[PDB]
Formats: structure tokens, sequence, C-alpha cells
């Protein structure tokens, strides 16, 4: 492990013993989705699975066009659907699902076993398998319910930013192929730049509250968003208005432990200096004199 | 009042409560491996940390039915009273081993009544939270919230029952003579006097008067 | 002379002992992971490794307080004297159970100072060698040739501390009641006649005559 020497943070790691990370001189990468050139071909989806040498099972239809309906440990990522009205006429808003590669990672936060999850210089979190114990934790610190258990060896699989292809200087497969160009990589501020003039030209359409999608809450994302309608997420089939580590969750992986230490410190302290200074309770203390 | 010794605990309670600190010493160093990555030893507790992900619920479990076998046969004994209170106020007194001076002490005092209802309460909150939060089998059926919130709880309820048996082993190495009672199930008649008056009394009256009764 | 036990050790002295206790364990341990790499096991002994290797100096200087603590307290009865002198004549006899009968025993003996002496002063070896070898705090100091010779000189004080301990730790679990003086505080009577006569007599004439100095 840590053979590329720029591991920027490192699940279950006492903060006094960061991981290696000399060669963090690197420039930040993206992928930017843009929905509105989006047409919902489920290419990356098949680019995805290709690539990565996974196959999900052959599954139903149950009324819609999503399949997969989610994310699986064999499916990292699927198109999700929605059909609305709620902005005068029909709109058919359809958005890329997968991980959202978080500057501040709650998965890895979340997670109990050292070097299970770590974060590249370059933004990318990815799953060290090797690591994983298979309690699910990660499932609940992520804010966008991402990482999925497989059942058949315990451990979680998820979008991985295709870094075996950006470690080496390609753009990943679902980036590549993407049909009409909506999927675009590159360096994160490149991505910021294209964001920005892609929102312009929705502004010049009609769309007034077109905006980029690059939470505030887990630090900004690798994995960005342009909507056409960004004061409203939850349109597109349940983004998260606002997201961030949960509350509770934030508070039992920090402040809990450390607490817990000094109890228990304490205690110790205490019992020991207890017995030493008052001495045992035996039957008779008193026929000793 | 002619026998060195007289029973406290029947064997089937002390079958029970060994089973239990066994199990309880695998699954709290299961659990605290998973609290404080950094002690990695404790990541061994059940061989390797992959196996005892999926062990420390069962054993969890195993915990809390013995417990559950427990509470049915000492809750009657651990009923808080006005009896109790005395206790409750020289606690200071109680530490330094005057407790009989200050108290009125029948089968369990007022600390091992609160440190009784402690555990089982916690355990019930274990069981329950740990429910929720178990992969593969039941976390699925829960809202994430839910979920959230049992990862919270169960860790701080854990943490809260290890330190209570922490104090409940050292009171148990401290209030001497009590450990062999628990092993081979008999106390000596001044181990009661001293430590737990009314109750040796009980006995020793049930004691005599039945055997008064026979008419012998 | 009408008192099962007699104080040897104050709770000050006893409670800074065991602190020192615990702290040696954890700081030799790491110490003789970084001395025998092959044994694997004690790189945990601080949780992980890379821990060990930054809390192995902070417990380190600890115990120099905490001796520093004891040299003041116990230094002027570890003085060596002329009377010291039959002891070391007789050690053949006094390893087989027989120091009553060769030599003059008052507070500590012979033995146990030349080991306090030894602690002490290995105590301070580690501390000089421990602060100019400290990276990242203090080595950048030192001139390269001097760190050298302190990782040297660290490395084999460190380890005759430890056969002294072991040593120290042996003969505390050999001279039977030795530990509960430690633990607890007192000492029998007879156990000071058989191993401490001299100072003994001194406590039980400083005793007894001050008591017929009041009046009686
Ligand atoms: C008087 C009160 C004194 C209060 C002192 C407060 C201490 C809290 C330290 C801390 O948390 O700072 C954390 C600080 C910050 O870390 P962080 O990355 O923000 O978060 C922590 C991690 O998230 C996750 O937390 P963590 O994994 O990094 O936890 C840290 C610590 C964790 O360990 C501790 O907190 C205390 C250990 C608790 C033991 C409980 C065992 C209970 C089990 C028994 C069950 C019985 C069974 C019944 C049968 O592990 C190490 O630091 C090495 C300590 C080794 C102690 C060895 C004792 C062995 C004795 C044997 C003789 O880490 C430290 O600086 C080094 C701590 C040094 C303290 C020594
Ligand atoms: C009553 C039955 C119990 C159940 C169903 C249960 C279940 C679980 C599960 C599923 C986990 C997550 C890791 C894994 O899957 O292995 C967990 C973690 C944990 N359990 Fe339990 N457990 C139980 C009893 C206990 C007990 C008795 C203790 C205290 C000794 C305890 C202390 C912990 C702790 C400290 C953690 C880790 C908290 C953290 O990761 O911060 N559990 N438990
Ligand atoms: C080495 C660990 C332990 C020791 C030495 C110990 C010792 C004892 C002793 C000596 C008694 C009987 C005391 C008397 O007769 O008054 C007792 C009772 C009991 N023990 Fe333990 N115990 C240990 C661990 C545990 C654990 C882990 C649990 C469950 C979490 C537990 C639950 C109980 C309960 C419920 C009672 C009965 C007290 C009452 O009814 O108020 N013990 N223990
Ligand atoms: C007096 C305060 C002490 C200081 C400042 C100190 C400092 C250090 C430092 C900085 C190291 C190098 C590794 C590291 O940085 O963790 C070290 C190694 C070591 N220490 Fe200490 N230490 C002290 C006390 C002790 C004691 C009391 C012992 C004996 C139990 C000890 C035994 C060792 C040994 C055996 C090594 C490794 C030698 C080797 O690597 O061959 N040290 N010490
Ligand atoms: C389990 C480990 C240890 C045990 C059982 C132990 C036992 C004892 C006992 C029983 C005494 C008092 C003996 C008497 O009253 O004559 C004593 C004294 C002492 N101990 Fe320890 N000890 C241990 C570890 C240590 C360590 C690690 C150190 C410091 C490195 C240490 C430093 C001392 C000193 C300086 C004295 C006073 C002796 C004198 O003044 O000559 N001990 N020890
Ligand atoms: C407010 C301090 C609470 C003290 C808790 C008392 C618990 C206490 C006191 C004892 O004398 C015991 C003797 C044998 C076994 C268990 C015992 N416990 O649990
Ligand atoms: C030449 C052999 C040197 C023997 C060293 C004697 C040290 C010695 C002898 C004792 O009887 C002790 C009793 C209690 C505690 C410590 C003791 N120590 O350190
Ligand atoms: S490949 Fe592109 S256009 Fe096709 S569904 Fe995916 S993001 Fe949309
Ligand atoms: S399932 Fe794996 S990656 Fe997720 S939190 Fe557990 S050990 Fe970490
Ligand atoms: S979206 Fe989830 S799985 Fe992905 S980096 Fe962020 S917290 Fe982790
Ligand atoms: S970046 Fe790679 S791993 Fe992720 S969805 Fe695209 S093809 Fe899949």
């Amino acid at each position: 492990a840590m053979e590329t020497q720029d591991i920027i943070k490192r699940s279950a790691t006492n903060s006094i013993t960061p991981p290696s990370q000399v060669r963090d001189y690197k420039a930040e990468v993206a992928k930017l989705i843009d929905v509105s050139t989006c047409i919902g071909c489920k290419a990356c989806q098949v680019a995805c699975s290709e690539w990565n040498d996974i196959r999900d099972e052959v599954g139903h239809c149950v009324g819609v066009y999503d399949n997969p309906a989610d994310l699986s440990a064999k499916s990292w990522t699927v198109m999700r659907f929605s059909e609305t009205e709620q902005n005068g006429k029909l709109e058919w808003l359809i958005r890329k699902d997968g991980c959202m590669h978080c500057e501040d990672p709650g998965c890895l936060k979340a997670c109990p076993s050292a070097g299970a999850i770590i974060q590249y210089a370059n933004g990318i979190v990815d799953f060290q398998s090797e690591n994983c114990i298979g309690c699910g934790y990660c499932i609940a610190g992520c804010p966008f319910n991402i990482p999925r258990l497989n059942k058949e060896d315990n451990r979680v699989y998820k979008c991985t930013l295709c870094v075996d292809r950006v470690s080496v200087g390609q753009e990943p497969a679902c980036v590549k192929t993407c049909p009409t160009g909506a999927i675009h990589f590159g360096t994160k501020k490149e991505m910021l730049e294209l964001a920005e003039q892609r929102v312009a030209k929705l502004k010049a359409r009609g769309y007034e509250h077109a905006g980029v999608y690059n939470p505030e809450g887990v630090g900004g994302t690798h994995v960005m968003y342009v909507l056409h309608h960004a004061d409203q997420p939850e349109l597109y089939h349940g983004l998260p208005k606002d997201p961030k580590i949960d509350t509770s969750v934030s508070l039992w992986k920090g402040a809990l432990k450390p607490l817990a230490a000094a109890g228990f410190i304490a205690t110790f302290a205490g019992l020991i200096f207890h017995y030493i200074g008052i001495g045992p309770n035996k039957e008779v203390d008193d026929d000793e004199e | 009042s002619k026998s060195k010794m007289i029973v406290r605990t029947k064997f089937i309670d002390r079958a029970c409560h060994w089973t239990v600190v066994i199990c309880f010493f695998l699954v709290a160093l299961s659990g605290i491996s998973f609290f404080f990555p950094t002690l990695q030893w404790l990541t061994q507790t059940f061989g390797t940390p992959q196996m005892g992900r999926i062990l420390h619920p069962f054993f969890g479990i195993a915990i809390f039915v013995a417990l559950m076998f427990m509470f049915v046969r000492f809750v009657h004994h651990n009923i808080p009273d006005k009896k109790d209170i005395p206790w409750l106020l020289n606690i200071v007194e109680v530490l330094k081993g005057n407790e009989h001076k200050v108290a009125d002490v029948g089968k369990y005092n007022a600390g091992q009544k609160m440190m009784f209802w402690s555990i089982m309460s916690m355990i019930f909150v274990l069981l329950v939270t740990g429910v929720i939060i178990w992969r593969p089998y039941f976390a699925q059926y829960f809202p994430m919230q839910v979920v959230r919130y049992s990862l919270l709880i169960h860790a701080a309820a854990g943490i809260i029952l290890i330190h209570a048996i922490l104090i409940h082993m050292y009171m148990a190495f401290w209030v001497k003579g009590s450990i062999k009672g628990m092993i081979e199930g008999k106390v000596s008649r001044r181990w009661a006097k001293k430590h737990h008056p009314r109750w040796y009394r009980e006995i020793e009256k049930a004691e005599a008067k039945k055997e008064s009764e026979e008419g012998i």
C-alpha cells in the first residue's frame, strides 16, 4: 500500500500518523456531467461495466426505463430518470448517478478499518479491498448513498473514477464513451470553467436557476453536475440539496472517541489508585491489629 | 451458624454468569477494535478483522439471551426500596470499606442493583441498535437516518457497558471472597454478616426456623 | 510488637511506584520492538508501530520525572556504608535464603541499594541519550557523531535497565510478602525481623520510646 506516495486521507488512521503523501503536487481532476445535454442512452453504464470487468444480473422491468434500478456491487453507475411538470411543462430529467468523489468523504470518515478507504492527491476516493471488513459503516456515512456490498466477498465497491486509467494519463471509460458530450473530464479548475460557461448558455435560454452542483457541505466534489434547475436538485431523482456529513456520524466518529478514551484512562487510574489507597475489603481488617 | 459457608449462588446461575463473561470478553474486545482502530491487535480478537466483523453480533445475541435468563432469576432481588437510600447517601463511606456502619444491606446492595439495571438496560439498547446496524441481514430494512442514529447510540451504549463491567469486576476483586462465591457458589457466614447483614439474617432465620418447625 | 503489620511505604511512594511500573511496561516493550524487530507483536505496544515511535520518548520522560521524585524520597536510605560489606561477601548465602545469618540489614539491603543506583543511573543515561536521538524535536541540534554514539548507548542502557528490572521483580516475587507492602503499604513485624532486622529494631525503638516519652 502507499506505493504512490500521494495518499492525502486514509480511513481509520490516527491524525498524528498521516499516510505517505510527499508526492502531492498534482492537479485535482474532475468529471462534469451536464444533465442538460444527457440523452439517457446508458452508454456510460455499459462502458463502465465493460471496462471494469463486472456484470450485474439481468433484472426486470417494473414500469420505468431505469435499469438496473439501483447502484450495486456489479453496477457502479446508473442512469436515474424523472418525469415532472413542476416547472410548468413536461420535462424528462435524466441524471447519471454514482460516487461523487467528495473532497471530505463521509465513507472514509465512518470506516473503522485502517486503509480500507483512501483519498489520492488528485481527488479520487478509492476502496482498498484487502482491508475491507464488510461492516457497511461507509453506506451510512456517505451523504449520497453510494457504497454497495458484494454478497460474494463481503466487501463494498463503487465508481473508482477509473483510477486505473487516470493514474496513467487516460480519461475514464464513461467520459470517453458519452455520445453527446454530456460527460466532460479534465482538471477540476477547467471543469469549473466549462461548468460556468454552460450555466451562462442555459440562463440565456431561459433557465434562470441553472447552476453547478459542487456541494460545499462535503468540501466540493470531483464529480460535478450542470443542472437546469439547480434550485431544485431533488427533481433529479432525489439528488440532495445541500448535502453534508450527518451530525450523528460526525459526533460518533469525532468527539465520542477521545471522550471515551478519557473516561477509560480516568476510570483505570481511579480504580487503581483507589485499591492502593484504601486496600482490600476482606472479612476482617480489624483482627489485623 | 455452624458451617464455614452458606450457598449464595446456584450452579445454574454460576454457569450462566461465566458463559456471559467469556462471550463478553470477545464481544467487548472486537467492539473496541472498531471503536479505536489504532489498537490493531484487537482486530485479531476473533482471529482476523473480517471474521470479527461477522462474529461480534452473533456472540452479542448470545450474551443478551443469557442476560435475559439472569434477568428473570435475579430481578426480584434487585428492586430498589426505601432501605437503599442510606447506601446512596454514604457512598464515600462505603468506598472506604465502611458500608456496614452506614447502611442496611440485603441480598445485593444498592450499588449492585444500580449496576444490574445499568447492565440490563444497556444490553437491551445494544440489542436493538445492534440489529438495526447489522449487515447483511437487517440494516437494509431501516431508513438510513435510523441506521445512523443506531450507529451513534450502539457505540455509546457499548462504551458505557464496558466501563460499567470494569467497575463491576473491580468491586468483585475488591470485596474479597466474592469471586469464590461466583465460582464455587459458597460464602462464609462472616462475609455474609459484614457485606450483607439483612440477607444472612434471613437465611439464618429461614434455616433455623424451618428446622425448628420440623420438631427436632 | 502487638500489631500484625508495620507501615513500610507511604501511599504517595506507592502511587508513584505503580505509575512508574505501568509506564515502564509500555516503554520497555516499545523499546524492545525496535531492538528486536523479529518480535513483531511488540510493534503494537502503543497500538501501531508509527504510534509507538511517537509515544515511547514521552512516556520515557514521565518515568524519569517520577523516578526523580522517588530519588529524593529514598536516596538517604540507599546510601552505601561499611555495614553493607558483609552482604556483598555472602551473596551466595543470601541467594539461598539465609541472609539474616550472614548480614546486617537496615531499611533496604545492599542488593537493593545497588539496584537503586543502577536504576537511577541508567534512567539518567536514557534521558540524555534519548533526548539526543529524538526526532523531530532535538536530534537536529546534535552533531551526527554524537547522535550515533547516543543511539549505541541508549540501546545498551535500555537493555541493562530491562535486565535490572527483571531481577528487581523476581526478588520482589521471591522475598514473599514484599508485593503486598508495595500495594497496601504494610509489612508484618516478622518479615521486618527476618529480612530487615536493624530497620525494624529502629521503628520499634522510635515507636515504644516516643510513646514512653509521652509519659503514659
Ligand atoms: C446485543 C447484541 C449486539 C448486537 C446485535 C451487536 C451488533 C453490532 C454490529 C452489527 C456492529 C458493527 C460491526 C460488525 O458488524 O461487526 C457492532 C459494533 C460494536 N458493538 Fe455491538 N453488538 C451487540 C452487543 C454488543 C455489546 C454487548 C457490546 C459491548 C461490549 C458491543 C459493543 C460494540 C462496539 C463498541 C461497536 C463498535 C462501535 C464503533 O465502531 O464505534 N456490542 N455491534
Ligand atoms: C471477570 C469478569 C467478572 C467478574 C469477576 C464478576 C464477578 C461477579 C461476582 C463475584 C458476582 C456475584 C457477587 C455477589 O455474590 O454479590 C457477580 C454477579 C453478577 N454479574 Fe458478574 N462478574 C464479571 C463479569 C460480568 C459481566 C461481563 C456481566 C454481564 C455484562 C456480569 C453480570 C453479572 C450480574 C447481572 C450479576 C448479579 C448481580 C445482581 O443481581 O445485582 N458479570 N459478578
Ligand atoms: C528517559 C527517557 C527516554 C527517552 C527521551 C527515550 C527516547 C527514545 C527514542 C527517541 C528512541 C528511538 C525511537 C523513537 O523515537 O521512538 C528510543 C529507543 C529506545 N529506547 Fe528509549 N527513551 C527513554 C527511556 C527509555 C527507557 C526507560 C528504556 C528501557 C525500558 C528505553 C529503551 C529504549 C530502547 C531499547 C530503544 C531502541 C534501541 C534500538 O532501536 O536498538 N528508553 N528511546
Ligand atoms: C511488576 C514490576 C515491579 C515489582 C513487582 C516491584 C516490586 C517492588 C517492591 C515490592 C518494592 C519495595 C520492596 C521493599 O519494601 O523492600 C519496590 C521498590 C522499588 N521499586 Fe519496584 N517493582 C517493580 C517495578 C519497578 C520498576 C519498573 C521500577 C523503575 C524502573 C522500580 C523502582 C523501584 C524503586 C526505586 C524501589 C525502591 C527500592 C530502594 O529504595 O532501594 N520498580 N519494587
Ligand atoms: C456510585 C458507585 C457505584 C458502585 C457500584 C456497586 C456495584 C458493586 C458493589 C459490590 O460490593 C459488589 C460485590 C460483588 C459483585 C459486584 C458488586 N458490585 O456491582
Ligand atoms: C549481586 C546480586 C544483586 C541482587 C539484587 C538485590 C536487589 C533486591 C533484593 C531484595 O530482597 C528485594 C526485595 C524487594 C524489592 C526489591 C529487592 N531487590 O531489589
Ligand atoms: S453516456 Fe452520456 S448521454 Fe448517455 S446516459 Fe450517460 S451521461 Fe447521458
Ligand atoms: S464496509 Fe469496508 S470500506 Fe465500508 S466502512 Fe466497512 S471496512 Fe470500511
Ligand atoms: S459520494 Fe459517498 S462513497 Fe463517494 S466519496 Fe463521497 S462519501 Fe464516499
Ligand atoms: S469514472 Fe469509471 S468507474 Fe466511474 S462510472 Fe465512469 S467508467 Fe465507471
